[PDB]
């Protein structure tokens, strides 16, 4: 029957700055005529909804996306990979790191 | 301003794709599982699509059309701004729909009763089509031909006269001169630097291409006439026209039921691979999987993998009421389904290749906007489907796909049997199609007044087609309206141009696949360069003029009849030797009653 809860914005005045976010819901104004908060020609609601349905060809089915962004300000340190600890071979001239 | 029209169409392109989807998804559930709780499920979901489109149509006239520069956004705007009906008065608009419903139910429910038994009565499709396709009795074919026209066609005569007046009013309010000029608006092309095409230019290109088929059609008409005199002696003149009730069906549209009387060498079996399919235990799925391997052989994509679950390749395991008719569906959102009830036969092995060709055409232009997702004209869509069927019916393809003894010998006697069966369907329908649209074009513009409709109809049968009526018909009959496409408001010139595009595509693809022999032995398997020649047209849609689409495959800007004649030159050479003692041509003075 269509999952109409997943919307996207399809009209904006100007492209986003990187990592900028815009949840407003003002009536878009395409033409020169002012809109006064009501719909009509050249006065469009700015949000559309994917109507997802299970019998959609691939490329029409929902994909979930996660974007990891590693940043490095100027602190002293922070999270990082794990670690691999070898074994202790006591009783032999060895090259060690503790 | 033009940038407001672009923002108009993108709201259209995302409300339409969803509303067209579920209006076509509900039509799938009715077609594959019939209840009445599905017919009411598709009538309200069908009307939400139609009510939405007239709301956006009346919004489209706020933008002018000549203040636009981009050709693509102009093409989308003109296809949506089209008024069509609704230009009439609101009491004339309901009179036109009453006529179209009355003419459609006369054709489907009209009955003919026997004069020896008035309690037995036949409909057209069960019983009257079987007499015209199977009988060899002269008196029974003459009864079924005349009684369908005198009992059903006489009811359509006062309805078709009122239909011409109301359709000419609707066409002249949309700035055409008549309704025939409205039908020729499909082939019109406006201002794309050298690829233009006028709506009156279609009339000369049909008549210029037709006078090069008349040498080939005259030798086919003379050979069939000489073979019909053995089947009906004392009924056919050796220098005259053919009687209209001895042609294989009700209207003489196809001559394909005359093959058992006109076969050149009846002691050679025409090749039929149906027994080799049931000897290797081929299921329902093998016929499509070998069809998918044909298309991936030429360089075309696989099926979409939603194609295999959602489709219904047979009638179900339930005794399930579901219109069983081969077709290809394009519901939207990249969801392609094929609906057919396939049996293990070489017939449905071939129409599997035909119906998959509609899918591969549909998968290619799916990146265009919504209003340009059709064929480039009305004739391209069926023509791409039938060059897939011609390449799969060759014995060269059948012995490499595993279905013919590697020790098979094709002789020159079986190629004549195959080519003559093709010419009874291809060449035999071309003067019928040309004559019928020429008659309907002259009726709409008024060159034929209504006191000469049936006079000019039968003069054009004797002169163009070479077919004479067995009983004289005055102006109380309407013999064109007894055909389906005339009484159900359909255009008929799409069957003429599709036949010419089909051999232009096939000859252009076989020069790219490096063929060496005759054109009728060709196969485009294992190539890649031919598929690249085909794919460059398939992805255009309606975004380009159709004359620009033809040069991407053929290399010309117009339809041409010389590739059609090259297909039939082995038959045309053999036909001119069988008509050394015959008379080629016909007389328009002889009649089967005029002695
Ligand atoms: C034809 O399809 C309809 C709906 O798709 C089927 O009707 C009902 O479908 C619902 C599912 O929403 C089931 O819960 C009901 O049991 C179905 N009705 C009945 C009477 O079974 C319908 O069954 C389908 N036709 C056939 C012959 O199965
Ligand atoms: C108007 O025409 C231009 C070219 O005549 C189209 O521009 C192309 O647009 C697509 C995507 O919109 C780009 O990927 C191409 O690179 C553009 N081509 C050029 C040469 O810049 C434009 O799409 C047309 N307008 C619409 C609404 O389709
Ligand atoms: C479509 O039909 C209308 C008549 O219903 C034609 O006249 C238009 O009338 C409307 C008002 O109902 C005006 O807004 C339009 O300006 C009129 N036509 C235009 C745009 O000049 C109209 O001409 C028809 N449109 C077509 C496709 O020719
Ligand atoms: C099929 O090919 C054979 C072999 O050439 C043809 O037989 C020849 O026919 C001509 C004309 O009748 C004769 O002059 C030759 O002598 C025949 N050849 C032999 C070896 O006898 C035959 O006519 C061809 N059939 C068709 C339908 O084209
Ligand atoms: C055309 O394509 C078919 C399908 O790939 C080729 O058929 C193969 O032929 C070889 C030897 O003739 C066999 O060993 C393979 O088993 C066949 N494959 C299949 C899937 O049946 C065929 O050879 C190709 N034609 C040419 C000239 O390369
Ligand atoms: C098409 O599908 C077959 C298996 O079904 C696969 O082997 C082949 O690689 C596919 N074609 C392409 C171009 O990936």
């Amino acid at each position: 029957g269509g999952n109409y809860n997943y919307l996207y914005r399809l009209f904006r005045k100007s492209n986003l700055k990187p990592f900028e976010r815009d949840i407003s819901t003002e009536i878009y104004q395409a033409g020169s005529t002012p809109c006064n908060g009501v719909e009509g020609f050249n006065c469009y609601f700015p949000l559309q909804s994917y109507g997802f349905q299970p019998t959609n060809g691939v490329g029409y089915q929902p994909y979930r996306v996660v974007v990891l962004s590693f940043e490095l300000l100027h602190a002293p340190a922070t999270v990082c990979g794990p670690k691999k600890s070898t074994n202790l071979v006591k009783n032999k001239c060895v090259n060690f790191n503790f | 301003i033009e940038e407001q029209a672009k923002t108009f169409l993108d709201k259209f392109n995302h409300e339409a794709e969803d509303l067209f989807y579920q209006s076509s998804l509900a039509s799938w559930n009715y077609n594959t599982n019939i209840t009445e709780e599905n017919v009411q499920n598709m009538n309200n979901a069908g009307d939400k699509w139609s009510a939405f489109l007239k709301e956006q149509s009346t919004l489209a006239q706020m933008y002018p059309l000549q203040e636009i520069q981009n050709l693509t956004v102009k093409l989308q705007l003109q296809a949506l701004q089209q008024n069509g009906s609704s230009v009439l008065s609101e009491d004339k608009s309901k009179r036109l729909n009453t006529i179209l419903n009355t003419m459609s139910t006369i054709y489907s429910t009209g009955k003919v009763c026997n004069p020896d038994n008035p309690q037995e009565c036949l409909l057209l499709e069960p019983g009257l089509n079987e007499i015209m396709a199977n009988s060899l009795d002269y008196n029974e074919r003459l009864w079924a031909w005349e009684s369908w026209r005198s009992e059903v066609g006489k009811q359509l005569r006062p309805l078709y006269e009122e239909y011409v007046v109301l359709k000419n009013e609707m066409a002249r309010a949309n700035h055409y001169e008549d309704y025939g000029d409205y039908w020729r608006g499909d082939y019109e092309v406006n201002g794309v630097d050298g690829y233009d095409y006028s709506r009156g230019q279609l009339i000369e290109d049909v008549e210029h291409t037709f006078e090069e088929i008349k040498p080939l059609y005259e030798h086919l008409h003379a050979y069939v006439r000489a073979k019909l005199m053995n089947a009906y002696p004392s009924y056919i003149s050796p220098i005259g026209c053919l009687p209209a009730h001895l042609l294989g069906d009700m209207w003489g549209r196809f001559w394909t039921n005359l093959y058992s009387l006109t076969v050149p060498f009846g002691q050679k079996p025409n090749i039929d691979v149906t027994d080799a399919m049931v000897d290797q235990a081929w299921d329902a799925q093998r016929i499509f999987k070998e069809a998918e391997k044909f298309f991936v052989s030429v360089g075309l994509p696989n099926m979409t993998q939603g194609f295999w679950e959602n489709s219904m390749l047979t009638d179900p395991g339930n005794v399930q009421k579901a219109v069983c008719h081969p077709t290809a569906w394009d519901l939207g959102k990249g969801d392609f389904r094929i609906l057919m009830c396939t049996k293990v036969t070489m017939d449905d092995f071939l129409t599997a290749h035909h119906e998959m060709g509609h899918i591969q055409y549909d998968m290619a232009y799916a990146a265009q906007p919504f209003l340009l997702r059709n064929g480039a004209n009305e004739g391209f869509h069926e023509a791409v489907g039938e060059i897939m069927s011609l390449s799969a019916a060759t014995p060269k393809h059948l012995k490499s796909i595993g279905l013919l003894s590697p020790d098979f010998q094709e002789d020159n006697e079986t190629e004549i049997n195959f080519l003559l069966k093709q010419a009874l369907t291809i060449v035999g329908t071309l003067p019928f199609t040309y004559m019928l649209e020429k008659w309907r074009w002259m009726v709409f513009k008024g060159e034929i007044p209504k006191d000469q409709w049936m006079k000019k109809w039968w003069e054009m049968k004797r002169e163009i087609v070479g077919v004479v009526e067995p009983v004289p018909h005055d102006e109380t009959y309407c013999d064109p309206a007894s055909l389906f496409h005339v009484s159900n408001d359909y255009s008929f010139i799409r069957y003429y141009t599709r036949t010419l595009y089909q051999f232009q595509f096939q000859e252009a693809l076989c020069q790219a696949a490096k063929h060496e022999g005759p054109l009728h032995k060709c196969d485009i398997s294992n190539s890649t360069e031919a598929g690249q020649k085909l794919f460059n047209m398939l992805r255009l849609g309606k975004s380009e003029p159709w004359t620009l689409a033809l040069e991407n495959v053929v290399g010309a800007k117009n339809m041409n009849v010389r590739p059609l004649l090259n297909y039939f030159e082995p038959l045309f050479t053999w036909l001119k030797d069988q008509n050394k003692n015959s008379f080629v041509g016909w007389s328009t003075d002889w009649s089967p009653y005029a002695d």
